[PDB]
């Protein structure tokens, strides 16, 4: 969410209602998910080797 | 200082409908002493 914007001018009369501004809505944002991955293979010979 | 005069108060109105508008009323005003206590500078260019 973000404020509105200030602006100063606010001069307001007396009575006993008055006007009406504007108002910013809140905004959504989102992301992705990403998949790494790493694969390996091995003979078992090469395994067992030392 | 700060002189408040109207904080926002309640009291029975004929609040009618469904439209559910509000206001905040709110009046202020502000005082300072010995006008020659406080200092400015304008920051500027020469001439």
């Amino acid at each position: 969410d973000a404020l509105a914007s200030v602006d100063g001018n606010n001069a307001h009369v007396e009575g006993s209602r008055a006007e009406d501004g504007e108002m910013k809505p809140t905004v959504i944002k989102s992301n992705v998910t990403q998949i790494l991955r790493k694969v390996v293979r091995v003979s078992d010979t090469a395994n067992t080797t030392a | 200082t700060q002189m408040v005069l109207r904080a926002p108060k309640r009291t029975e109105l004929a609040k009618d409908g469904s439209y559910e508008k509000w206001m905040i009323e709110m009046e202020v005003g502000l005082r300072h002493r010995n006008p020659y206590a406080s200092g400015v500078l304008f920051t500027a260019a020469g001439k």
